[PDB]
């Protein structure tokens, strides 16, 4: 019903290409600038996507990238609000990243937490929360994107949480072994997302490989405090990385913590070369 | 997913 015609969409410039798809800046009717994400055929069933898209329509928040329209027929097109600065991973690794400091990054972290807090309130699970799926816009605005599409993926390796098409490094152990995805498992991913911010886009568990990570995490290995990062922020990461999901923090707590970080947690902060 |  929210379906639209393909001819309505013009794909102008390719922002990115991914494992299951690519993303384009475009025009929706010659009037509306939009982001168009396209999935390769055989990624997910169109009925399943439409069923899920109903839920995606339900989810509305200012820190969530808002769905505009879809094309059910393969290749499936997802049409959403355009974000000017592209991916968070793109932004951090970009020229602007050098000018980013801890207050900016914590603020960016806070916005993500605010969107997830809404998702937490809505009893929903993202299943793949990381910098790649964060979108940045003008004035350092960060919004969470691509929620709910992880479940719909039909890839055989991906289903078993295996095969390097899977973001195992961001994935909580209980959700990796047994595939139990909760808002709590998202909190684990968020802690990993915090690493991406404070390292300005470095891949998690550097030097380790996807096979290596799960056993290391299982035996209690956790990522060390990043350079120029306050131990207090790193402690927050560790809370997110607790083995028992129940003792991991809520997104509501996270949002307030990040928002009040420089008055309540680190009032005596001084900027460094990186942070 | 879209941005490997």
């Amino acid at each position: 019903a929210w379906e639209i015609p393909r001819e309505s969409l013009r794909l102008e410039v390719k922002l990115g290409q991914g494992c299951f798809g690519e993303v384009w800046m475009g025009t929706w009717n010659g009037t509306t600038r939009v982001a168009i994400k396209t999935l390769k055929p055989g990624t997910m069933s169109p009925e399943a996507f439409l069923q899920e898209a109903q839920v995606m329509k339900k989810l509305r928040h200012e820190k969530l990238v808002q769905l505009y329209a879809v094309v059910s027929e393969e290749p499936i097109y997802i049409v959403t609000e355009y974000m000017s600065k592209g991916s968070l991973l793109d932004f951090l690794k970009g020229e602007m990243g050098k000018y980013l400091r801890l207050p900016q990054l914590v603020d960016m972290a806070a916005q993500i937490a605010s969107g997830m807090a809404y998702v937490e309130r809505m009893n929903y699970v993202h299943r793949d929360l990381r910098a790649a799926n964060i979108l940045v816009g003008e004035n350092l605005v960060c919004k969470v994107a691509d929620f709910g599409l992880a479940r719909l993926i039909e890839d055989n390796e991906y289903t078993a949480r295996q095969g390097a098409k899977f973001p195992i490094k961001w994935t909580a152990p209980e959700a990796a072994l047994y595939g139990r995805f909760t808002i709590k498992s998202d909190v684990w991913s968020f802690g990993i997302l915090l690493t991406e911010l404070t390292t300005k886009g470095r891949v998690p568990y550097p030097g380790m490989v996807n096979r290596e990570v799960l056993d290391q995490v299982e035996r209690g290995y956790r990522m060390p405090c990043p350079p120029e990062c306050p131990e207090s922020l790193h402690d927050l990461m560790c809370q997110c990385w607790r083995k028992d999901p129940e003792e991991r923090p809520t997104f509501e707590y996270l949002q307030a913590f990040l928002e009040d970080y420089f008055t309540s947690t680190e009032p005596q902060y001084q900027p460094g070369e990186n942070l | 997913a879209f941005f490997a």
